């Protein structure tokens, strides 16, 4: 298996990866029909989603999918530096993939 | 408990994630990383504040102590707080740590590496026009299960963290010399002082966010999400 | 899709934006037969609820109220501010539908 | 829907409100099976319990039942002062319906 | 019900009442294949297991394994008190029934 | 059962003890679709995995897998110091099979 978020990250394709190196500006989260997901700010001003679940995802998607909504609103909470952030820039706002943090 | 004058109001303190020490903005800033040393603080006074230069943040063992600190360094300012604090680890007696070469013995003052967490602060009073206001306001988020138990740290483990500059007589000598960084007793002594109470501050970081970061760890329905 | 809270409340019929900016005052959960709920109010004395999953609720919003709910219970014990909220005005209390936090 | 506990409460039998205003003193929690529950206690001599599922409880209470128990334990934890709780006084210890904290 | 961990204990063969009154020294977590477990101890010496569902578990009991996980994770992060320990003694570590913290 | 970390690892081919006595560096979480994992990378410059679901994962598995994730970003998050790790050294990055904490 890939050993970093960039290698992970360039294993797909119109994806992107973004060093954004702060902590999260905003936190939107929504249960709203047809609309259940989550967007998150920086102050640099990007926008990002984590997207609803749909036809796009896979079964295995579906219990990751919710584990990384977990881990943004604990990681917006505790204001925890965001390394990297790999996303599908085909979406708008562009929806995450893969997210690091380091120490 | 520990008492500190302070013109840093209650609010700023929050902002901060408790009381700094000179140019340390958040309380987990590891990129603004701080000089700490022991010996290098307790001697530097300061102007408009009481010591808290060279990544300690100086506190007596007394409100009245605490109050006429307060008097001298603040005389001119129409409000300024006195905050009282949970004793814990971080916190080193001077007088102990330094010995006979502790340069203001008569202070007593027991100071907090690396600052003091917002958590560990149990309340404060305000002074208007140097006057106590005897009425002691709460602090929301001190957590009294953690604090309600802990205590200073014993001089025993401060002796390596003195900062005693390489050729200090104290490094030649009982106790210190049993305790000496790799280099004391060459830039590297002060170097490894700086990296040893680096160390001994992050671990005490970690406990810290064991407490408070916990407070938002949500639990999951495995069988529910598998 | 939706890039901020306003944005995504707009798309809805009987909904409204509370500018909160404050924290919660108290907060009620209940387990009760055919009322398992949660209810929080703030000191302007406004009340909402996070209604009990119904007909009203399409499938894929049943995992969303209660992430809802748990988002409710953290915010309430760690006086965490509230910026806005999104909900439906045609409930008694108004009914939560997205809520965004900053800084 | 209810606005608050006590209109909440006011709508089942054999409930009853109890001001308790104050933290929890001890957490009991059990995996043994037929006892697989929480128990609480206050310094006043309160004892309250969150039942054992059962025939008693509807589909949507089995949810709810998992999530008073997460409640129970988090504000143990925290130190949280609870303000009042929502009681079945036909079982003992009494049962908890809903719980209220504030501030 | 029971009132007390120290009653319910009593409730089973093979038990027995520990009374801890000190915090967990180590966490040990396993997702080895049929070693799904947790296993903690105390500076006394002591060494417990939470053990891996099993024939001898029942249904409701699979729910109340995972939650005891959970509690017990939280309280060695917390560095929180354990006051008292029923467990089935029956086995090698001994086995967690229920769990009892005050302050 | 086993009573230690090592006692255990020893119970399984291809594993081996790493003792890293260090908080984690880096966190790596992806939802991409046959990558949905996670990674860990330590001072020291060693990668560590949680594998992506699969046959080699007996259906007792699953559920460990989830809470060994959910383990790890709360240990990141607070900078807790992780003791020991039983891995399997057949895969690259080698597998996380068990994880010991202590203090
Ligand atoms: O999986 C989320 C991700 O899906 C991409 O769509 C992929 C899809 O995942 C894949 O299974 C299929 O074979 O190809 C699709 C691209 O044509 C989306 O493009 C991306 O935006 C995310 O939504
Ligand atoms: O989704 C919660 C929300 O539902 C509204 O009712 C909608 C329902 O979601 C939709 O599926 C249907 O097509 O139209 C309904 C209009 O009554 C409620 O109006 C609102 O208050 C919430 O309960
Ligand atoms: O819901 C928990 C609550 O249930 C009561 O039992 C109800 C039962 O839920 C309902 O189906 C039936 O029609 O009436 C019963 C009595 O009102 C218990 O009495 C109460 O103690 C709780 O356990
Ligand atoms: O519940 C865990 C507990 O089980 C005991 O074994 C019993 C079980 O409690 C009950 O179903 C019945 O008496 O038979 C089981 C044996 O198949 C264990 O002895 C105890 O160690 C725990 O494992
Ligand atoms: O369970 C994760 C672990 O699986 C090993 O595969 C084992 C497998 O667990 C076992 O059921 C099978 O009978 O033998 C396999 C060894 O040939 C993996 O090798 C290991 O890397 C992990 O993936």
């Amino acid at each position: 298996a890939p050993q970093t978020i960039t290698e992970l990250c360039s294993e797909y394709r119109n994806t992107q990866i973004y060093t954004i190196n702060d902590k999260i500006l905003s936190y939107t989260e929504s249960m709203a029909g047809k609309r259940e997901m989550v967007i998150i700010t920086f102050k640099s001003g990007e926008t990002f989603q984590v997207e609803v679940p749909g036809s796009q995802h896979i079964d295995s998607q579906k219990k990751a999918i919710e584990r990384m909504k977990d881990t943004l609103r604990i990681t917006y909470l505790t204001e925890t530096k965001i390394d990297k952030l790999c996303v599908w820039n085909n979406k708008t706002p562009n929806s995450i993939a893969a997210i690091s943090m380091k120490n | 408990r520990l008492y500190r004058a302070d013109s840093r109001p209650p609010d700023e303190i929050k902002r901060s994630g408790g009381l700094m020490p000179r140019g340390h903005n958040e309380y987990f800033d590891r990129g603004t990383q701080m000089n700490i040393n022991l010996y290098d603080h307790a001697r530097g006074t300061q102007t408009g504040f009481v010591r808290y230069d060279d990544g300690y943040v100086s506190t007596k063992l007394s409100l009245r102590s605490a109050h006429l600190a307060g008097q001298s360094i603040l005389s001119g300012y129409s409000t300024y707080y006195i905050y009282v604090i949970a004793t814990a680890p971080n916190m080193f007696n001077v007088n102990d740590v330094l010995g006979v070469y502790s340069p203001h013995p008569y202070e007593q003052e027991v100071s907090a590496l690396g600052g003091i967490p917002y958590s560990q602060i149990y309340g404060w009073y305000r002074v208007n026009f140097g006057v106590i206001d005897e009425r002691l306001h709460r602090n929301r988020e001190y957590r009294d299960r953690y604090y309600r138990n802990l205590n200073i740290a014993p001089a025993e483990d401060g002796y390596r963290l003195a900062g005693f500059p390489p050729d200090h007589q104290a490094w030649r000598e009982e106790p210190w010399i049993h305790h000496a960084p790799q280099g004391c007793g060459g830039d590297t002594c002060n170097e490894e002082t700086q990296n040893l109470s680096t160390i001994y501050l992050r671990e005490y970081q970690s406990k810290v966010k064991r407490q408070i970061f916990s407070d938002y760890q949500s639990e999951v329905d495995i069988y529910n999400r598998i």
